[PDB]
This record gives structure tokens, C-alpha cells and sequence, in this order.
């Protein structure tokens, strides 16, 4: 008989045709998937007054286990059964409500913002409702499908109820970013950006995602913080740490200005005890709001590599030593320029000193090299400053034996951040990076943590897709959408600190970047490793930069360019394709296919909205929903496994049945060569920075052991073709 | 693993 249980708890007989039936329906349209394989392997776990919901947990996972690299067809058959489930538990029904009496019970109900009724008529909701297409549930998989529901659909955590489904979340996103806007263009608007987000064109991070068209305000996600040397700024950032850590933001510290242990003990600040003791009292504020002291909440922290301390500071996550010599919970950036790596080549010494004992070395570091070189041999010299002096060899070498051994220790050439930038190093300089490293903008530090002269650098994300794009001119509108997108989202957040509201209201910096690029590669039959796709990258980043700046131009003109536009070098007719490395011209030989003095000229009268556009970051769940390789970076393997409380979640690369050999997987590359010279071509292009990786593989090498030399050779190569960042360096553990 | 032997006289051709 076999008596099934329902969601008010009531009994009824079991009806195996009906589940066949949805079996059926999820299956059309997919190849080699076996309906009666599903059918055995659930039917088996049935048993009398099993509750409905358990039936379709069991069929999913049943599809769900047969997701392999031979039948890739499961991801959506097991997808669809969960959308299916998805909207019984949320509607009661497969199909959803009309858009207008959705919004209307969920602004009731706490769930969903009040503004929305506010802002649009009824009329509007009717009309936003035939712009909707429910069937386009139907084109997401397994893995995609698991990360809806467990972090951007509208649910109770507590009770494990789902109240929406993925079109309302696009639709609303849509909604609530236009809402201000004029009437006459309003819904024209909202319908496109609904069409780019649904198909998987524009990608949302995750705080967007989840957050916009609920009742809160807090979307920032990266925030740069720039400390000064002295107990007052000590405070402020250290304030400033703990207020957005407890909104989930990813924090990028620069404490390279605090002065050396032994320094003159100056004004009662007890400056004598040095970096390490600050370094400590950042990474407990950075944990502050973490379960166990340890989990959630991250940074990284940046200091020059001339700094009097750096040797120590350079071991602090080695995980052999003193429990007070060590903050192991933290990132660190080295901060490197020409003059260091000049030290190296020609076997000399490097000079240490404390930022504190030589005036005007610190921002020349940044802004102006020739100056700094010009103090630098000065105070070498000076017997009055105190100082050290190590051989550039052993300090290069510690600091690449603790970025192999952690995988953390990240490099930023200071020097490429200001020659090759959107900014004038005279007036504003990039003086750090981000958690990530891909964030290049201006900072100034705070004497307390309203102080109102201080500045603090966020950043507003997003992506394109370059897999769902069929020519490079489908970029125009997606920029339109993208930039119009994200500049209202800057006046629709708030800000929890006055310096943070100043650089997002001064500048108005956006960071928009790709995923799917070895999908993109792949497709059109190139490689990373061996310098095949070198002039397509150049090609496709310059359609991206230059529709980007099209669309920021346009928007100048409508609304008015940025308030602090005349600090960019934008503002002086400088554009990226006058300040590159030049030594990328050896690499490629493609052309600029786009009329750049035309734009040259608009930008220069009419300015732009956005003082910085593009950012080239890494990205996990984002390029999990729509079925994409992550963002610039060669896939580890076809098949991704990644670990869920309801099981093992596999998810296939894309195409994977008619391009397995045209992909070329993390560790087929023969070495870094290849993929640094892509990074450097799209450098070119970029605003901001990339989140460049190094590989290495041990059995490529005699003894299993990677050479100091090979360390040392791609470093240099990346300084040659302009790489700004280094981010992760990966090692294989075989 | 890494091997810590550099070799100055090589990188210093090297052209940045």
C-alpha cells in the first residue's frame, strides 16, 4: 500500500505514476539520463508514511548522486526536481502568485522592503509581471539551484521556510536599483537589467544578491583603511575594523606608516614596543565578531619592504615560534617598487629604516620614484638616521619562502599602482590593496573614527559573463546596465562612517570584472600557456574598458560627473592606453579597434560618473549560478566537488561534452609564463588591479622541490609586463 | 619544498 505522509500531517495512498510523471517532465530535453535509474535507487529508501517532502529530497539526491563527467545532463535533471520542490515549499503550488500580491503579503509579513509599495503603482506590478518569465527556473543547475536556497533566496534560517523564488529576487533587484528614476524610462530600464541578470549576462555579488528588496542597507563588502602613525589613528582604525567586520566586509589594513620598535618615544605614545603589539590589537578587532575568535571576518594588512621590522614582520604566520611574535590570523601584502628589485639583480644591500626617522621617503615610495630614489641614497648615507642594512638575496628570499610555505604572503609593486592609474599620485596616490588584491583606490587616514578629513576606499562589484555573450558588441549594453546599476546602489546604501560616505560620494568607484574566461578560451580554441590567446585578450579587453567608459561618460552627461573627477588623470585626457608597460607591445600585435580620441575627447569635457570602472576579482558562488569557470582562473579539474549537509555537490564545466580538450586544466600548464603575460595584457585596460595567482607543481622538478630561482624569475617577469598584484601562490599536494 | 639557491650572475641580465 505504502501510506504517504502530507505537510498538515494527513495520510494518503502513494501514487508512483505521479512521481514518474515529474521525473518525466524535469527529463525533457536532456541526453543520456536514465529515468529508471532515478526510479530504482529512490523507490528502494520509500517507506509507509514517509512525508512528501521526503520523497522529493530523495529523488533529487538520487539524480543528484549521478551527475558525472560521462552523463552532465543529471546537473539539470536534478536541478528542475529541486526548483519543483523549491516552489511547492514556497507557493504551494508549481506556479508562483501574480508579482503584485507576492510583494504585497511579504511587505506584510516583515520580509520584504515598504519602499517598494511606495515606489511603484499597482499598475506597474502588473505591468513588471508580464516582463517575468518563471521558465527560466528551468536553465539553472544542481550546484546553482543549492546556492539559491542556501544564501540569496528569502527564507526564515530558524524555521526553514523559503518565501520566493529566483525571478521575484531578479525582478525586485531590478526594481529597487531603478526606482528613482524618471518615470519615462523607469520600467524600460528595469525590464533590461531583469533580462541581463536572468541569462546569466551581469553577475551580482552576494550581498546585492541577498540583500537588496529586503528591509536592509548594508551592501559593502570591501573596505580599505589607512592607518596613521599615533594612538588617536591607532583608535580610529582599529573602531573603524570592528563597526564593518560586524556587517561581514572584508577589511584591507595599510599600517606601513607605524614607526619601528626602539624609535624616539614620542608625544606619551608608547611607540617604543613597535608594529607587532598594534598588529596583534588589529587581527582581535578583525575577530572580534567571529564565533570562536578564529572563523568569519578577514584581512589583510600591507607594509613597505624597507620598513626597520620587516624581518619579523615577514614571519609572522610562520607557525613555528612565540605565541608573541605571531598574528597568524591575517593576510600581508609586501609593498615592492623598481629601486628593491634594481638591489636584487645587481647583488647589493637593501637599507631598512622607520618610517617615522626619514621625511618625505614614505609617500615618494608611492608617488614620485624619482624623488624617492633621490632620498633613499641620501639617508643611506646620513650617519644621524638610524638604520640596517640586509643583502637584498636573503630578504627576497625569506619573504618568497614564507609566500610558498603559506600561500599567503602577496606582493603590490607600488610603483606600477601610480605610474599606470586612474589617479594623479600627486593629489590622490594608491597607497594599498584590498583583501583580495584586485582594489586600487585612495585612502587618508583618520584621527578618530568620526573624523570627517579621513577617507576610507569601498568598492561596489560586479561581473560580466563572457560565456553568454555572443560578439563583443553585446557589451555596450551591458555596460549601460551595469555602471547605472551599481552608481545608484551607491546612494541607495548607507554608511557607517563619515570617511567611508566621502570616498563613495567623492569619487563613485565601481569594480567590474569577467568570469567564464577559460570557458571564453576554450570556445574559441586557445590556450593560457602558450601565447596563443594573447591578441583575443587584448581584443576582448578593450571592447570591456572601452564600453565601460562609454557607458560612465554618457551617464556624466545626464547627471553629472563625479564631485572629485578633477583628481583622476581622466580629468587631463590620459587614458589607460597611454600609460601601459611598454614592454607588452613585444607580446601582442593586435590593434585598438575602437575610436579612443573620440572618447578621449568626451571624457575630457564632459567627465565621468565613475572615477574608476573596472577590477578584475576572483569569484566562487557568483560563477556557481550560472554553470561559469571563476573569473579569469583555469579550472582545477571538469568536475567540481564541493561539500553540503545534504550531500556531496558535483557540478560539470561547461560544455565539457563537446570542448573536454580544447579546456586547459590548472595543472596541465607547463608554468607561469603563459598566464602572466594575460594577466599583464589585461592590465592594459584594467582601472583597478587582478587577482593574479601563481602555480607551481613540485614532480615538474628535480627532487620534488620548487627552485628559489623560478620563484624568483616569475616574480620578475610579472614586474616586466606591468602585474600590479600578486595574489595566492598554489602549490599541488601530490 | 623549495630549493634556496640563487644564482645573481643569471638574473642580472634580466630587464625590467
Amino acid at each position: 500500500n505504502l501510506l504517504v505522509t502530507k505537510r498538515d500531517g494527513s495520510t494518503e495512498r502513494i501514487n508512483l505514476d505521479k512521481i514518474h510523471r515529474v521525473l518525466d517532465w524535469a527529463a525533457e530535453g536532456l541526453h543520456n539520463v536514465s529515468i529508471s535509474q532515478v526510479e530504482l535507487r529512490s523507490h528502494i529508501q520509500f517507506y509507509d508514511g514517509i512525508k512528501t517532502s521526503d520523497i522529493h529530497e530523495t529523488i533529487i539526491k538520487a539524480a543528484a548522486d549521478l551527475i558525472s563527467r560521462d552523463a552532465p545532463d543529471y546537473q539539470y535533471l536534478a536541478a528542475r526536481l529541486a526548483i519543483f520542490h523549491l516552489r511547492k515549499k514556497a507557493y504551494g503550488q508549481f506556479e508562483p502568485p501574480a508579482l503584485y500580491d507576492h510583494v504585497v503579503k511579504m511587505v506584510e509579513m516583515g520580509k520584504y522592503d515598504n519602499h517598494l509599495l511606495e515606489d511603484y503603482t499597482e499598475e506597474e506590478f502588473k505591468q513588471m509581471d508580464t516582463f517575468i518569465d518563471h521558465d527560466r527556473d528551468m536553465t539553472f543547475s544542481y550546484a546553482a539551484v543549492k546556492q539559491l536556497e542556501g544564501k540569496y533566496l528569502v527564507q526564515n534560517r530558524v524555521t526553514g521556510e523559503i518565501y520566493e523564488s529566483a525571478q521575484f529576487l531578479y525582478i525586485l533587484v531590478a526594481a529597487c536599483l531603478f526606482s528613482n528614476y524618471p518615470r519615462e524610462t523607469r520600467l524600460q530600464y528595469v525590464k533590461r537589467f531583469y533580462d541581463a541578470v536572468s541569462t546569466f549576462k551581469i553577475s551580482l555579488p552576494t550581498p546585492i544578491m541577498s540583500g537588496v528588496r529586503t528591509p536592509t542597507r548594508q551592501f559593502s563588502s570591501c573596505v580599505l583603511i589607512e592607518c596613521g602613525d599615533s594612538l588617536d589613528s591607532i583608535n580610529a582604525t582599529s573602531s573603524a575594523i570592528v563597526k564593518y567586520v560586524s556587517q561581514r566586509a572584508g577589511i584591507g589594513i595599510n599600517a606601513g606608516r607605524i614607526r619601528a620598535l626602539g624609535s624616539p618615544i614620542r608625544g606619551g605614545e608608547a611607540f617604543h614596543t613597535g608594529c607587532i603589539p598594534f598588529y596583534k590589537h588589529f587581527q582581535t578587532a578583525v575577530k572580534s565578531c567571529s564565533q570562536g575568535g578564529v572563523r568569519g571576518g578577514a584581512a589583510t594588512l600591507f607594509y613597505p619592504m624597507w620598513h626597520l621590522e620587516v624581518e619579523s614582520l615577514l614571519v609572522l604566520k610562520n607557525n613555528r615560534g612565540v605565541e608573541g611574535n605571531r598574528v597568524r590570523h591575517m593576510d600581508y601584502g609586501v609593498q615592492i617598487n623598481k629601486l628593491m628589485y634594481t638591489r636584487l639583480l645587481k647583488g647589493e644591500d637593501i637599507t631598512l629604516f622607520s618610517p617615522s626617522d626619514v621625511p618625505g621617503l614614505y609617500d615618494a615610495f608611492f608617488a614620485d620614484q624619482e624623488e624617492f630614489e633621490r632620498l633613499y641614497t641620501k639617508y643611506e648615507k646620513d650617519d644621524s638616521i638610524r638604520k640596517q642594512r640586509v643583502k637584498a638575496v636573503e630578504l627576497f628570499s625569506l619573504m618568497m619562502q614564507e609566500r610558498a610555505s603559506t600561500g599567503r604572503i602577496y606582493i603590490q609593486n607600488v610603483d606600477h599602482c601610480n605610474t599606470h592609474s586612474p589617479f594623479d599620485p600627486a593629489i590622490a596616490p594608491v597607497r594599498q590593496s584590498n583583501l583580495c588584491l584586485e582594489i586600487a583606490l585612495p585612502t587618508k587616514p583618520l584621527n578618530d573614527v568620526n573624523d570627517e578629513n579621513g577617507e576610507i576606499a569601498l568598492c561596489t562589484l560586479s561581473a560580466f559573463n563572457l560565456g553568454a555573450i555572443n560578439n563583443l558588441d553585446e557589451l555596450e549594453e551591458l555596460a549601460i546596465l551595469a555602471v547605472r546599476a551599481l552608481d545608484a546602489l551607491l546612494d541607495y546604501q548607507d554608511y557607517p562612517i563619515p570617511a567611508a560616505k566621502r570616498g563613495a560620494m567623492g569619487r563613485r568607484t565601481l569594480g567590474i570584472g569577467v568570469i567564464n574566461f577559460a570557458y571564453y578560451l576554450a570556445k574559441h580554441g586557445k590556450r593560457y600557456s602558450d601565447g596563443s590567446a594573447n591578441n583575443l585578450t587584448h581584443k576582448t579587453f578593450e571592447a570591456i574598458q572601452y564600453y565601460l567608459l562609454k557607458a560612465s561618460n554618457e551617464l556624466a552627461k545626464e547627471q553629472g560627473a563625479c564631485p572629485w573627477f578633477n583628481e583622476t588623470t581622466y580629468a587631463k585626457g590620459i587614458l589607460p592606453i597611454d600609460t601601459y608597460k611598454k614592454d607588452l607591445d613585444t607580446i601582442a600585435n593586435e590593434p585598438l579597434h575602437y575610436d579612443w580620441e573620440a572618447l578621449r575627447e568626451s571624457i575630457k569635457t564632459h567627465g565621468l560618473r565613475n572615477s574608476t570602472l573596472s577590477a578584475l576579482m576572483p569569484s566562487e558562488t557568483s560563477s556557481q549560478i550560472s554553470n561559469a569557470t571563476n573569473g579569469i582562473e583555469p579550472p582545477r579539474g571538469y568536475v567540481s566537488i564541493k561539500a553540503s549537509k545534504d550531500g556531496i555537490l558535483r557540478q560539470v564545466v561547461p560544455d565539457y561534452e563537446h570542448l573536454h580538450d580544447a579546456y586547459e586544466l590548472l595543472w596541465e600548464m607547463p608554468g607561469n609564463d603563459g598566464y602572466l603575460q594575460l594577466v599583464g595584457i589585461m592590465q592594459k585596460f584594467i582601472d583597478q588591479s587582478i587577482s593574479a595567482n601563481t602555480n607551481y607543481d613540485p614532480s615538474r622538478f628535480p627532487s620534488g622541490k620548487v627552485p628559489m630561482q623560478q620563484l624568483l624569475k616569475d616574480l620578475l617577469t610579472a614586474y616586466k609586463f606591468g602585474v600590479k598584484t600578486l595574489f595566492y601562490q598554489n602549490t599541488r599536494d601530490g | 619544498q623549495i630549493d634556496s639557491e640563487v644564482d645573481t650572475d643569471d638574473l642580472s641580465n634580466f630587464q625590467l
